[PDB]
RNA sequence: GGGUAGGUGGUAAGAACCUCAGAUCCGGAGAUUUCCGAAUGGAGCAAUCCGGUAGUUGGAAACAGCUAUCAUUAAUUGAUGAAUAAAUAGUCAAUUAAAGCAAUACGUGGUGAAGUGAAACAUCUCAGUAGCCACAGGAAAAGAAAACGAAUGUGAUUCCGUGUGUAGUGGCGAGCGAAAGCGGAACAGGCCAAACUUAUCAUUAGAUAGGGGUUGUAGGGCUUGCAAUGUGGACUUGAAAACGAUAGAAGAAGCUGUUGGAAAGCAGCGCGCAAAAGGGUGAUAGCCCCGUAUUUGAAAUUGUUUUCAUACCUAGCGAGAUCCCUGAGUAGCUCGGAAAACGUUAUUUUGAGUGAAUCUGCCCAGACCAUUGGGUAAGCCUAAAUACUAAUUAGUGACCGAUAGCGAAACAGUACCGUGAGGGAAAGGUGAAAAGAACCCAGAGAUGGGAGUGAAAUAGAUUCUGAAACCAUAUGCCUACAACG
RNA sequence: UUGUGGUAGACGAGCGUUGUAUUGGAGUUGAAGUCAAAGCGUGAGCAUUGGUGGAUCCAAUACAAGUGAGAAUGCCGGCAUGAGUAACGCUUGGGAGUGAGAAUCUCCCAAACCGAUUGACUAAGGUUUCCUGGACCAGGGUCGUCCUUCCAGGGUUAGUCUGGACCUAAGCUGAGGCUGAAAAGCGUAGGCGAUGGACAACAGGUUAAUAUUCCUGUACUUACAGUUAGACUGAUGGAGUG
RNA sequence: AAAUCCAGGUACGGGUGAAGACACCCGUUAGGCGCAACGGGACGGAAAGACCCCGUGAAGCUUUACUGUAGCUUAAUAUUG
């Protein structure tokens, strides 16, 4: 399975942004990146191009989007625990459904 | 080729040594001669064999 | 089958979809596989043209779709059949194999030079090398003594060390150079012909298919007895098990502060280890991530080994007879060559000619003869150690790091040169992240100057660092009566 | 105390580069590289500081070398000198327009050369160079708003034309077959092979680019089937013509 | 653009010198730098002299040079009575 999936809450443990909590919107496995909303906001200088029906307007000024972040800098956020902390996860397989599930190793919380 | 038809024995390549031991490549050819071999009273083919094989056939009462 | 939550190959954003009834992706097994090309229906200037035959569907037929088949050679079988009665030659049909390519590498065989050295050159060397051709194989070749050789000797072949640069061989010059013995790697010995016998061929068999036999301290056959039902193979089919190969699963351990754009660096306090190999993460991380040590797992295909059964092959010691068999244009010999270290010679081989004997036999022990001794030619097959790497997996380097390393780090045998064979380059690095510079000014525009992003824009796509030669600008000094390495 | 010129040459002692092995040390508070400066050594050589640079490097003792560049009419790359020099490879003037910019682009009027040709149709070859619009990185021996250059789109219509589905010449290939150490060479029957033979379409119009091909008009030729009438049909071979 | 180019700030007379000097010795002359000319010199440039000699160099050709050989011719022997 994968450490980070599309949807789970995640934070950053290194870089300029420390303790930045967000939701992963999309995961690129090949480049080992991850787009997390609200973090790594870059502002491309949007030019103007008019060669299509939609390009006839293409209103783009100082649009702030999302920059991808290396998957190593991401860490899963705990929610079930009363005192939330950042830890590592296991890949135990519960015989109830025989499906692999991530479980933290500093607690007993699933996913 | 200049070779027997019963056997496959062909030419023999060697050296032509003379006085002063000068080397020149030469070829010994087999004594190919025409002969007719009867086989069950028929097919008297005019095969081309060497004299050695001809002598063998003669001593074998023309058997091949 | 594995495995998930993403995917629609790269220069590549966007549009439109697919995907939790399990996608994309990885592995095993299959399906489809245009035309040229061994090309093989015929041709031909390769990737084109022109068909025949037998079916089947439309048409009223020509015709047009949709299928299968149609080359040559060799072997076997059957039919037909000339000169010429029979019979062959030939013709036709059916079945089975062969064609070709490559691994710039190893093997065998045929053919086979020259540059060069000898300080010239012809014998000789180079060299049985290069090249040309034929045939393979996973290795090939060789192979079970008519042997070595001088002894109370060894007992197939192959490869390594030594014997030794020794005995020898050489216009005795340049040079060439073993075979014994000894120490090692591996080790395996089998099977036909003839006798004798069985059955069948107008049985003129001198032929076909069986039993019997495979040799040297001679063997086998002929007749007559004892002991045998085993051990072992280079061996066929099956069944079972084990060890693997082709995807994978799990896989421990860290926070704080400081410089900094960014920590993983530094410092403090800790922790894990059968994991301190490595890669990435904004600098230099055992504890951030992927992994590694370790424990594991295969539906399907495939490799090795073992066990059981089952085919095939595989068996000792006597007696008497005194009879038969033991590989012929063969071994020798003569005339020309060659192989062996030998420049031809005892041994091996052959183009021409001639030509033996049959265990009281034949060959050998460097001319040759006698004594002694060794061995059984003229028939075949043979695993292992040995030679090599185009390719698949893992890994290593006191090997290279864009003039180096393969000619080729990039789309290189490309661009390009030549009618053709053939010859044959150069060229890598923005930044952690394109956040690749919106906007303003001059300009026709590229572009430049600001602004903005960024730690850095003198990192700006001309994109790591940026040397010298070379070209320009400038502070200071000197230079227009002056013969200048 | 005696000495210390020196080529060929002999001998001895050292420096420097890259990497490896053992020790220690420095480095985003800035390593290598790289530039400058008024330093230290007997020599190869070695430091200090500052600028640029952005991640490795240094000292000691040993070890191994693709280990030291000024010359080879040396190889490769760059840049000078000659020198803004020779040369720019046969064809004039003006008006109007476009354009930011015009001797060179567009149009018009002349002018000058070709006129058995610089005119027109095609074979061979070339392979999109053809037409339209746009552009002025590069190429054009100047310039360029323009080009046979570049970009985007488009363009080649056959029963009668040129060649196959027809035929042969020189010649090539060639089952069998002959010859030859091998590869192969020769060659019969067959099969290819035009630069030749046989074979039915002419006139006009149309698009920016095609036209005996598309359109209009009028024709012709060869096959197959049905039908009417007449006739016995007559080749893979013989003969004539070709 | 081009061949060329050791670095140049590149006079003349007599002498000297590897024997014919822009550069040496002794004298004479000459302000710095161009442009257009013409060729005296720079033993000017282009071509590792083709002439000559040397090399125990190469190649072509010739002959009663040497050693061989294709081909031609003669004899023995086998096919061969
Ligand atoms: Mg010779
Ligand atoms: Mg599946
Ligand atoms: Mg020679
Ligand atoms: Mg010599
Ligand atoms: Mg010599
Ligand atoms: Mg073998
Ligand atoms: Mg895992
Ligand atoms: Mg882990
Ligand atoms: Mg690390
Ligand atoms: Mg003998
Ligand atoms: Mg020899
Ligand atoms: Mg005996
Ligand atoms: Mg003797
Ligand atoms: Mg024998
Ligand atoms: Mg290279
Ligand atoms: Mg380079
Ligand atoms: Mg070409
Ligand atoms: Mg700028
Ligand atoms: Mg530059
Ligand atoms: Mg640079
Ligand atoms: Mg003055
Ligand atoms: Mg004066
Ligand atoms: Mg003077
Ligand atoms: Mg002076
Ligand atoms: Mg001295
Ligand atoms: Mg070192
Ligand atoms: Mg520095
Ligand atoms: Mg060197
Ligand atoms: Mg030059
Ligand atoms: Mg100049
Ligand atoms: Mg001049
Ligand atoms: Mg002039
Ligand atoms: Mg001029
Ligand atoms: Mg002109
Ligand atoms: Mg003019
Ligand atoms: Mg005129
Ligand atoms: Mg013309
Ligand atoms: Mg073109
Ligand atoms: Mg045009
Ligand atoms: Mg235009
Ligand atoms: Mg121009
Ligand atoms: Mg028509
Ligand atoms: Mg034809
Ligand atoms: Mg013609
Ligand atoms: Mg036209
Ligand atoms: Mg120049
Ligand atoms: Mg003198
Ligand atoms: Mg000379
Ligand atoms: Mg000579
Ligand atoms: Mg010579
Ligand atoms: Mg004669």
């Amino acid at each position: 399975m994968q450490r980070i999936k599309k949807g789970d809450k995640v934070v950053v443990i290194t870089g300029k942004n420390k303790g930045g909590s967000g939701i992963v919107l999309k995961i690129m496995p090949a480049r080992q990146q991850a787009i997390v909303e609200g973090l790594n906001k870059v502002t491309r200088h949007k030019k103007k191009d008019q060669t299509t029906k939609r390009a006839a307007k293409q209103s783009t000024g100082k649009v702030q989007q999302e920059a991808p972040i290396f998957l190593s800098k991401l860490a899963l956020f705990d929610q079930k625990a009363k005192q939330q902390t950042i830890g590592k996860i296991k890949y135990v397989m519960d015989p109830k459904t025989n499906k692999k599930t991530r479980v933290f190793k500093k607690s007993n919380n699933t996913l | 080729a200049k070779k027997d038809q019963l056997t496959l024995r062909g030419p023999l390549y060697g050296n032509n040594r003379s006085h002063s031991k000068t080397i020149t490549r030469r070829k010994w050819n087999v004594n190919l001669q025409p002969c007719k071999v009867k086989t069950a009273d028929g097919k008297t083919t005019r095969i081309l064999v060497s004299t050695r094989t001809l002598r063998t056939l003669k001593k074998h009462n023309r058997l091949s």
